[PDB]
Parts: C-alpha cells; structure tokens; sequence
C-alpha cells in the first residue's frame, strides 16, 4: 500500500488476531496480550461493505431478443447485430476488468490507511512517554500494567500521569 | 511495551490490481456469475409455452396452435419443435412480426366481417388435419365455385374501429403448376393489391414445382400489416388469395425467449437464455452473451475477484 | 497555544462516493442537465422550417413544397404536419432518402432534358391544386394522346454531366382499376426498366381499389437512385410512368431535426430534440436519449452530484 | 478520508472560517484569533477547478437522426436501433455514475491530504518547541504573542529564537 | 547532516491528470498508435489477392476469376480493380454474400448434376472472352434450340448430399428488348420459381434498354441461397434462366480485407485497413476507425501520454 | 502529490542523481556524497512496470468488415453502422482519456508515497539522535563519519550507539 504500514514498516500480520482486523499486542511484567481495536476495524469493514453495496446493484434495464437462435435472421443484419453485440462485450469486459483492478488497489490502500491512522492515534496518546522502534511498536518508558495497557487501547491513557517517570 | 498490528490468514485469495497481478488479500469475492439454473424460472409470471405452436402460427391458426389463438402472457417461450404452418409456406418479414408478438402480451382476436358471394370459401387440405381435411382457423381459402371458373375481381374492405392497431394477415397461394392454379381460381394472371394509408403493395402468384413439404409442392405466402385506428385496409384480388377472417389486437406487454428447458414455477428470474435462467446479484455474467431480460452485463472473463479484505502478509 | 482546522457549513450537500452513499460535502455541483429550452435555437444558422412541406416533397414538388424546390440550409426542421405528396403515394426506401436530404445542405435542381413526341405530357389532378388542377412541379405525368391509345414503348436517357451524384426520382402510377389504367396508357401489361451502372430494377403497375385518400383510390409509387458523375440512367417504359423533369444535386452539408417547437434566432444551440434545444456545459443529460447534434451523453439518472469541496463536518 | 485528519483526529470544521478552506486558530495572553492559510486553500481549490475544467469539456462529435418520430422506420431495423441506443445508454449511465463516485472519493481524499500537509508543515516549523495534543493543536511551550503567532502562520517563526525557553 | 531527495531531469514530458493539465513528469510513454505499415503484412497466412477477380466472381466464374474458382485462404484481399462480372449484371443481396465469402476460408466446388434435353446449353458472348466467345465457367446459359422456339417449362432439382450448406447461384437474364428475349427463349411471360425448405421466391425477366456496359444493354441478375444438408432446391423455369453448373461449399474460416497496398510476407500482422497493417502493442490507435482483425481500439485523440516516472521538479 | 513530499516539503529533485529514483545526500567532516536507495526505487519501478504490463495486453477479439469501402452498402443500414461505430468511438475515446488521466494521477501519487516511506524509514532509524529541518533533511546531533552515513543508508545504524552523545 501507499501508506507503508501493512506489508511496510509493520512486518506481517497476526494469524492469532481472530476478533478484529487491527489490534494491540502488549508486553509488560504481567505478560503479553493481544486485543482488537473495534473502531478502526469497523471503519475498514464499513468502507468495504459500501463498495459491495455499490456492486450488487440491480440493472433495471430490460433488453429483448433482436436475433433468432432457431431460424437465423438475414445474414447482413445478423452481421451488424453480432458486431454491435461483440463491440459492447468488448466495452463491458474492459470496464469490469478496470473496475475490479481499481477497486482492489483502493481497498488495499484503504486498509493500509486505517492501520496508519490507528498507529498515529496511539502515538499521539503516548506523547513524550514512548518512542517508536520502527516496527509498529512503542517502547514505553514507564511501568505500564494491564490497566495501563487497557487505558491506551480504549483512549483513557493520561500521558501527564506518567510524564514525570517516563522522561526520567 | 505496546505493539500495533493487523490480521492475516494461512490461505488468502489472489486478486489483481492496477500495479500488480496476483496480490494475496485476506478475503475476496466473485463478481462474474457462472452458475446457471437449467430451467425457465417463471414463478409469478403468466407464461405461455408454445411447444409445437410457432409464434406466428398464433395469428393464422394451424392445428398445433388452436389452443393459442387468443393467448395472454407476460412471458412467451418459443420451442425448437414449433411450426408456424400446416400448409407449407412462410411469412414475409417474419422476424419483424415475431419481435412484435414477443412483446405484445398476447393477442385478442376479432372478426373482420368479410362476406362472400359467387365463390367457395371452404378450401381445405389434408395437411391441416382436424379429424379430417381443414385449413388455418383464422383464414379462409377462397376458390372458384367450380373447376376453372373465373375468380371474379373482388374488393373487400375493413375499417379498424378499435383504439389500437390491427394486425392483418393474408396469404398468397402458389399452386404446384400453372395448370393447378387455373382449376382453383380460373385462368390468367391473378393480382392482389393491398393498400391502406401508410402501406401500398401488389402481389401476383407464382405457380411452379417446389420440393414437396407435407406432401405439397405448393406454398402459401403470408403477408401482414398493422392497421391504425380509424384507418381502412382494402383488398382487391382476383384469385390465389388466402383471406383473413379475424384481425389481431395486442393485449399489452411481455417478453419472449427461446429455450430448450422446462418451466419451473418455483424459482423466480428475470434473465433468461436458451439454457435456463441467470439468477444473480453479481454485476457481470460469463454464461451467455445473448441473454435477455434484466441481466448482469456479459463479459468475456470467467472470473474477476474483488478484494474484500486487506493485503494478506502471513508469517 | 496554536490550532489547525478546516471550514464547515450548517447545510452541506450530500453526494455519493465509492465507499459511502450520502456523504455530506461543503459544496457540490450537478453534472446531469435537466433544463430544456422549448425552442429550436437557430441563431447563426441558415434554417429551413419545412412546415407543411414534407422533406421528400422538396424533390418531387407537391404544391405545399413550391417554396422549397431549391432550398439551402444548415439546419432542416421537419414538422408533424408535413406531407410529401399531393396525389396519394409513397416513396420506396423513404427513410434512406430522408437521411440523405437531412444532411445535404439543400438541393440545386437542373433540367434533365427529356423531350417527348406522340404522347401527352400534361397529366394533372384536382389533388395537386394550383389555382386549378396541376401536378408535381418536378415531374411529368405521361399519357396516351387520346383514351385507350397505346402508349408507345419509349426510351429516355440522361447523362450526369456534373461532378456530384444526381438524385433521380420517377413514379409508377397505379390506377384505381385495370379499366382506368387502359384509358390512361392503353391496354396490356406495362413495364418500366431502370438501369444505370450500379443499379438495375424493373417495375410493373398494379391497378386496384385502395382506400380513398385525397379523393383517389389510385396511388403513385415514387422511386429514386443516385446517378454518379459521367454515368447514364436509361428509362424504358410503355406507360404508368411519372417521368422526372429535373434532377437534384446536393449543395453541401446540414443537419435535420424533427421538432414541434418554434424557431428562436436569439438563442444558440447545437443539440436538438423534438421539444427544443439542450444548451449545457454539462457532460450528461437526462432529457432525451434521441437528441441529435453535438450533445451531452444521455444518462438514465436525473442527478449525479460532483463534490467541489471537502467533507462537511459541522459542530 | 484516507489521511485521518478531516473528520479524523481533527474533530470538526469551523463555521466561522469564512475566508479560506483551512486555517489557524490561536490562543495566547492577547486572546484568541482565527486566520486562513491561503496556500493550502488555493492548492485544494486549484485541484478541484482542474477537475471541473475536465468535466465541462465539449463533445465535438455530431450525431444525426437514424430513426423517425413521425413515421416509424421498419420494425426490425427499429428494434436493432433501439437496442443499440439502449446498450449505449447502459454504458454511459454506468460511466457517469462511476466517474462521479470515483471523483468524489478523490476530492474528499485530496482535501483530507491538504489538511495533513498543513498540519505537518506547522509541526516541522515548531521543532522541539511544541507538542501535539492529538486534536490538531500544538501546545506551545513558550510565550507566543500575536507577532509570534503571525510568524508561525506566514513561515517566519524561528524555532532557535525560542528553543532555550521552550525545552526548559 | 543527512538529506533525502528524488531525481529530476532538465527536459521532462508533460502529461495530463485528473486535477491538472500539462504536468511535467520525468518520463512518459505513448498509448495511441499512429505509425502505419503501408503493406498487408501476411507472413504465415494463406493469402489470396483477388486482384482483378471480384469476390462474388469466384462463385460464378467470369474469366478474370478462373484462377480463383476453388481458392483456399486464411486472408482474402479485395482490390479496387476487381470485377464480379463479365456479362453485365449484379447480385441480389450482394454484400450479405461478400461477408459470407470473406470468412469462408475459400470455396470447394462440386457439380450439381443437371442434364438437359430439348434446349441449347452453350450460350456465349464476346464479353466473356476466353480465346473467343465464352460464358461464366460455373454457369450454363440455357437457350431454345433455334430462334423463337418455345422454351419448355422445365424442372431441375438438386439435393445437398453433403454435410455443410451448399451455395447455389442462378441468374435471370434481361435481354435488351422484348424482341431479343423471344429469339432467345420464345415468346410470352417467362417465370422461374425457386423453392427449398426455408426459402421461396419467384422471378420474371424484365427486357428493356439499359445503358451499354461492355457493349451490352442487357444484364443478368444473379441470385443465391444456402441449401442445408439433406435439403433439396427445385428450379421451375421456362426461359431467361442462367442455370448453376456447380455448387460451392465453404472450406473453413478466414478474414477478408479491402486494401490498396502490396502484400509483404516478411511482416506479421493481425490488424488491417485499406492503407496497410497496424502492428502495435499499444491499446489504442488513431489510424483508421474501420480497421479489422485483432486491433487496438480506435480513439479520436492523436496522443495520450501515460506517465512512467515521478513528477519532475527541476532546479 | 497527495503525500506532500515530492514537489512538497522536499524542494526539488537532484539532476545529479543518475543511479536511482530516490536517495541520500550527506554532509559531514569528510565532505558531501549522494547515493541512491535501491529498495524504494525498485518498488516504484515495479509498480509502474505492472501498470505498463496491464496496458500492453492484447485484445484477442476479432472484428470483421460490416461495410464496404469500394461499393457503399445501402444508405440506411450504412447510416446505422456509422452511428454505431461513431458511438463506440465516443465510448473508447472517453475511456482512453479517463484511463490515462487516472493512471497518471495515481503514478504521480505513488511516487510521492515512496519518497515519504523512505523519509519516515530514516526518521525511525535515527530516533532521538536527529531532528527534521523541514526540507527533507535530518540534522544529526552527533559525529557521523562516512561509515556512519553508510550504516544509515543500508539500515545498520544503531541509534543507541550514539544516543548518549546526540541527546547531549
Ligand atoms: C452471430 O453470432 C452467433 C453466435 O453468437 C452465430 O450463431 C452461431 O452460429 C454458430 C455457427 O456459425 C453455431 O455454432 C454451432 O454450435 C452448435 C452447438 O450448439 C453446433 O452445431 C456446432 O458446434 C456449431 O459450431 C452456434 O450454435 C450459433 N449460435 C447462436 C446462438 O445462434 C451467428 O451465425 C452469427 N450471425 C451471423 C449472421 O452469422
Ligand atoms: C424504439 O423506442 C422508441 C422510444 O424511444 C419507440 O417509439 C416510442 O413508441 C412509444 C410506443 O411504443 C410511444 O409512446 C407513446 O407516447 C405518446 C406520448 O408522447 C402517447 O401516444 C403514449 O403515451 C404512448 O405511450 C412514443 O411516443 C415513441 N417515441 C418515439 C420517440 O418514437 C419505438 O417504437 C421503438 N422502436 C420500435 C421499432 O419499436
Ligand atoms: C459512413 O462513414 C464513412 C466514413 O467513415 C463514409 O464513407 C466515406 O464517405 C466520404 C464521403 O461522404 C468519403 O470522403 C471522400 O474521401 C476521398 C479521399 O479518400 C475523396 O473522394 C474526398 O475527400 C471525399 O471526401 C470517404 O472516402 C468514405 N470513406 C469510406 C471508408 O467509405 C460513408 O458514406 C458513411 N456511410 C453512409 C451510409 O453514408
Ligand atoms: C468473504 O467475502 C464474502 C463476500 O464479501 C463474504 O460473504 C464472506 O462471508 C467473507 N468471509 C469472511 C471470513 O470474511
Ligand atoms: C376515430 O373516429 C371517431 C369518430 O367516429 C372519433 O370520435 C375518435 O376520436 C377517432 N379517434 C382517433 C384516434 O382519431
Ligand atoms: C459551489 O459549486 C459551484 C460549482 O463548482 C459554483 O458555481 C459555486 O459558486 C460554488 N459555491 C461556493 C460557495 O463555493
Ligand atoms: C468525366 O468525363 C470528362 C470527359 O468529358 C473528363 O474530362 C472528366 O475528368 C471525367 N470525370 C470523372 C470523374 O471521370
Ligand atoms: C521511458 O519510458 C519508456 C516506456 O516506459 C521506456 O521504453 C524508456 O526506456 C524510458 N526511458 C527512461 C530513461 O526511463
Ligand atoms: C442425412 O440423411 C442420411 C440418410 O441418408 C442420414 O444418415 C444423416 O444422418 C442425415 N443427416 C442430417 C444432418 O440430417
């Protein structure tokens, strides 16, 4: 993707992350844990679903028979019809190919984007109390227990509360 | 320490993008429909399966079409075994007439009121059998009263007093030889002129040997026109003329298909082809480029996978 | 402290995107034109409003077309009250001929130089009235000198000595009966052959009763061909032949429309339909799928709003 | 948008910002003020106008009548024409829908992008003299009077000049 | 200190984007092909250059087509100097027949087995010269044995015993006058009926003066039908009939082009127009909207530059 | 571009950078040097080449003649054919124009994106040992010899090794 997170500075995904698309994996004195972030996940899901809703839209235009499978129509008008139909097929095969390729690029890029929004969100929560290691992780320069981790995940982490220790 | 990440799976799905072919994503879905239902899904639709009746036969009425002389339908199904004729012959501008009848919703017949004197009106043949020799149910085969008698020049007119156009059909009979034609209608060149207000055309019969079809080397040419409301059609003829007995009026709207599969009133569909019904929410199909109805757009690709998840980067 | 931000409004405009339906943006603009001007905007264009003259009539010249026998135009307007004929009849391949004349830029007439001896040349009827009985201004109704006299087999040839193709029109007259045809042209079957270098066709008249139109149960079939430079057309006929007096040459280029609205030389347009003119900078229109000229592409949607501002996030 | 500023970590827009698309809202001892940034605004405006100039381009192709509204052409050729015209309409309705949807996504995303470019521009001007609060604001760790604010807005802010105080 | 940067060049290439016209990028490439090869690149393809033989002539066999009576080809080239005829005349539904023959892969001829008694079968003219007066190699000009003798009403039938449809061609001869026609075939109206199983049509000759082409004011009308396997065609005629001697069967598949340029067996191509061959990997072409084969899509633009490098920002 | 690097906070390109698309230009006591980054360059190159491979794909659909250049077909069917062909040309000219414009926007934006990924990569390597000056440069707060520069370029720079000096 365009945002160089997924398949970028974040090395690979987590096959154990079964409850969401994106998440946090923590380590402290109490051990390691992994939890999913709902908001980022649902944002990506909502956007892909909107794409799907566009694509499963019903064509409400009726077309009728203009040639005959049992009794072939006159040759010349039949050659005109076949050429017209083959030209339209050319156009719709091109459109389908282009549509899916373009939409897949954008889907991949949008998922990349939601990962970065989550990473920067956490970064901005942590302020001067952490440093990025370059792999999607924040080195925390203070004791961060399970409740401390939980407050980072649900946006109740007070950087001031730990500011004094962490800079130190 | 705290780390951000994203999900992955052991087996993803490969898709194509603008910059790369075969990129693996966590999940994807098909956009091109390939699954066909090998029936005409007709639940909820007044359906007429013409079977052995050819669509054009519903206007003239060979025996195989007696049950279809005034049909009503939303969906009309032509079958490969259908025949428009009993006495051999063929329509002029036949496909134009089929396309009119496929979208008509059916036909409503009404007598046009032609009466005759000085001729026979009961021409029949063993090719149109109804418990014996008969003819087209909607036509009258006009003859001289006796062999070689002169067919009088005659004029028959019909005014469309209704509010929608009238489908008028007549026939030109070409006997197997000049000799057979004189016994039926008297000697000399015979002429039928057809005129209305937006139509004018003449027909002269052409006797001659033709390959024997249904035992006959003669043929009937069926012609038609649409007669506008308050307009009049006038027939001037002196023989070899298959006269119309009733006119046809179109009931409403319908669609016609050509199929070789059974009708299923338990599936619902709106996109038909000769092999069945395409029922799909997908925007594209790779089944039949000649499908008709409300259809996904036909495309040449068998598969176009749309990504529904992020790029899959496994460990 | 210093803060970055973006603008918003109380009432934004909802638009559609790839991922969401009904996203509110600060401003948007319409891409589909729905506003019609109920006139033929013809400012700056040589315009011919045919009115009661039918376009094909400009070649043969019934009275309603006398003012249009050599018209010149960039824009040709056909009207619903137009009639191509006075003596009832109709053209063969009429629509092909209309499409040629709509883009011709007008016609320039020139005498073809046919002279006759041994026949009448002044056939007239009260259906083509010019202060009495008359005929098509560009044609000559050829008759026997006296009733039932034989119409001599005759040959008339015309060489196109000019540099563009010549439009040649002739007519076949079908009298109301075989008896009336013999008084006009003498008895027997009558034949007209038309040949050039890329065309060959024969015509035999078909007398008979037709519904009375303009008091007549007879009709004239008008036929035409385009004669190439240095090529010759030869007419061989023995009666029932409406001879051409002048040939037509196309002036240049034009466009033809069919309208039911007045001409306005004070608006300028290039996209016309029967209800008026589409004047728009928009790339799409939802007004008439049969509009002609230089037009926005017809689309089925009435509205497609294009975002011209950021997402609107109000407080 | 893809850049998680507008309708993202920046909470909402300013209905009082009537002189530009993006801007600065400051607070110091002299009070609060709001001013628009011209460069970012005009960049977004120039890009949307370029899109408009593409869309109001004249089709220079002439099409003429091929059927007849007063005297219907023969049925079969008329059915071929109607089918062809309806197929083309299918194609152009699809193209119009796709074009506007795609262009609207990109317009929204481009406006999101210009907001982030402005935010990061200011961030890079301020160096170690400020901290981001996560809502689009920079906490300034030095006295910043109205002239000091004006220098941030027009890119004449010297971080060194305040470096000593701010870190302190 | 360490700095990040990107490359640039002194002269970039301007391209267009969605938001800007004339953006300079480091490198770009053309997507619209304008370069034409002024030859028919035919390397690897069985090619038939018809030259002076008209495509329809390969079925009837005027002298210029003697070398092409049973051709085999993947690529068929028609030339502007080609003529289908020797004795003047023209085919009915000629373009339908050309399109069938362009994709046939060539034709395989077979005698249909008609034998005659009581007539002449060796009609010849100095317009079809083969070291003297001759005729179409695949036809037989049927005549009365002696001048003005009656042409007997006759019936000839042919059954297609092969597995693909048979192309059957016959001709109707229109002499220069009614008087000349009676010397060839005897007096009276003459009639030819053609019937099979899906075809029925009558023809009556039309004698008359036509402009002299190849010294003759007479013409031959060539007609055709495709006869299905196991089906029979029956000809009933009494004169003015150009009988078929052999039927044609289509060999396989091919493509036909119309060109004015030489053949080059040293270049390979799949997209042809009258001026040569379009050989290109590009998806679009601005050369000829009527190109045929496997072609880039024709577009109205002469150039559409696709960026292949970053934006160029020079110093 | 959307990422405000190329033609953005990075002022212009380097005409002397002839061995890659993106690179590093260093200055230390040993002088100045410029080298290209291969990974970012090849990523951009691979993506543009993939676009090219899509566009030079062969249409495998054959179309045959339906009119006649030497003997014009009948006028009416000829007018139907010309109109159909002109309508298809309208559609393909539109598609070609839109395709190239869209692809050029994305190519420019993707190249902009790779520049930012490289800049942030270096930023994350350098940690607290450098400060961004706002022009694409990192002010290094420690002695960084040619080997030190080389380690930044090829990702072997140990921020800890210089951490003590640089903060100081
Ligand atoms: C316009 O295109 C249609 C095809 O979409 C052509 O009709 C098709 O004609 C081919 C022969 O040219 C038929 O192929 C045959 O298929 C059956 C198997 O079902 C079998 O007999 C052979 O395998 C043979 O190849 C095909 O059935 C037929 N399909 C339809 C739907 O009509 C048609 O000829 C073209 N129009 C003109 C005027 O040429
Ligand atoms: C091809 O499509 C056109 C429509 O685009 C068909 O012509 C249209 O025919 C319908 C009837 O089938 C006409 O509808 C009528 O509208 C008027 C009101 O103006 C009124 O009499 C009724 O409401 C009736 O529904 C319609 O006027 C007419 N429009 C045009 C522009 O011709 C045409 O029949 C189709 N072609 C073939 C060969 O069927
Ligand atoms: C459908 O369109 C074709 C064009 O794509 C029309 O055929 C073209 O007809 C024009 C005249 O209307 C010809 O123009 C002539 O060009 C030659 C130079 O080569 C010269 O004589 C003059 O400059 C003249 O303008 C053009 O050659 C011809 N092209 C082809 C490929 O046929 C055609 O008339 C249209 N169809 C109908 C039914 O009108
Ligand atoms: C994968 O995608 C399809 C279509 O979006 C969906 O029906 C299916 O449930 C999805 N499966 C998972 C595991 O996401
Ligand atoms: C047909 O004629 C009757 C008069 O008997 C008239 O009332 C009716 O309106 C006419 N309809 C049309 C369509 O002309
Ligand atoms: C909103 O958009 C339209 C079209 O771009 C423009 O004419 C109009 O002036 C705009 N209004 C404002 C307030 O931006
Ligand atoms: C027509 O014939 C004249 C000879 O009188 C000749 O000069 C002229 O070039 C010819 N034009 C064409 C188009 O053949
Ligand atoms: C520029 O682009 C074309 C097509 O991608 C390529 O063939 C050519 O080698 C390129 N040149 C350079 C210097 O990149
Ligand atoms: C044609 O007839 C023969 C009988 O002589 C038969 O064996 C063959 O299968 C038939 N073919 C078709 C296509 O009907």
């Amino acid at each position: 993707g365009l945002f160089g997170a997924i398949a970028g500075f974040i090395e690979n995904g987590w096959e154990g992350l079964i409850d969401g698309w994106y998440g946090f994996r923590h380590q402290n004195a109490q051990g390691e844990g992994t939890a999913a972030d709902y908001k980022s996940t649902q944002s990506a899901i909502d956007q892909i679903t909107g794409k799907l809703n566009r694509l499963i839209e019903k064509t409400n235009q009726q077309f009728e028979l203009i040639d005959n499978e049992f009794n072939e129509v006159e040759k010349q008008i039949g050659n005109v019809i076949n050429w017209t139909r083959d030209s339209i097929t050319e156009v719709w095969s091109y459109n389908a190919e282009l549509l899916v390729a373009m939409e897949n690029q954008h889907t991949i890029d949008l998922a990349d984007s939601e990962m970065d929004k989550l990473y920067e969100r956490v970064k901005r929560q942590l302020r001067e109390n952490a440093e990025e290691d370059g792999t999607g992780c924040f080195e925390i320069f203070h004791k961060c227990d399970d409740d401390c981790m939980a407050s980072i995940r649900n946006n109740t982490y007070d950087h001031s509360k730990y500011r004094e220790e962490a800079m130190q | 320490k705290i780390c951000l990440g994203h999900h992955a799976v052991s087996n993803g799905t490969k898709v194509n993008t603008l910059t790369e072919r075969g990129v693996e994503v966590v999940n994807a879905t098909e956009t091109v429909e390939r699954t066909n239902i090998p029936r005409i899904c007709s639940k909820g639709k007044r359906t007429v399966d013409l079977g052995q009746c050819g669509l054009l036969g519903t206007i003239t009425g060979p025996p195989q079409c007696d049950q279809f002389l005034e049909f009503s339908a939303d969906l009309i199904i032509e079958r490969r075994e259908g025949s428009d004729v009993c006495y051999p012959g063929k329509f002029v501008n036949e496909e134009a007439l089929r396309q009119i009848l496929r979208e008509s919703g059916g036909i409503d017949k009404e007598a046009m009121g032609f009466t005759y004197s000085g001729i026979r009106t009961n021409g029949a043949t063993s090719a149109c059998r109804r418990s014996g020799s008969s003819f087209y149910a909607e036509m009258k085969w006009l003859l001289s009263n006796t062999d070689n008698a002169a067919f009088p020049q005659m004029t028959k007119s019909y005014k469309n007093t209704r509010k929608s156009p009238a489908l008028i059909v007549w026939g030109i009979h070409h006997s197997k030889s000049t000799a057979e034609q004189t016994t039926l209608y008297g000697s000399g060149n015979k002429l039928v002129t057809v005129g209305s207000s937006n139509y004018q055309q003449s027909f002269v019969p052409s006797p001659g040997a033709r390959p024997q079809v249904n035992g006959l080397s003669s043929r009937i040419d069926f012609h038609w026109l649409m007669l506008n409301p308050n307009d009049t059609v006038t027939f001037s003829f002196n023989g070899a003329f298959i006269a119309p007995d009733r006119a046809s009026f179109l009931r409403g709207k319908s669609m016609g298909i050509q199929s070789g599969v059974q009708v299923d009133a338990n599936c619902e569909g709106d996109c038909y082809h000769s092999g069945g019904t395409i029922i799909s929410n997908l925007p594209f199909q790779n089944i039949d480029s000649r499908a008709v109805g409300k259809c996904p757009r036909y495309v040449k690709q068998r598969s176009l996978l749309l990504a529904t998840g992020m790029k899959n980067v496994p460990e």
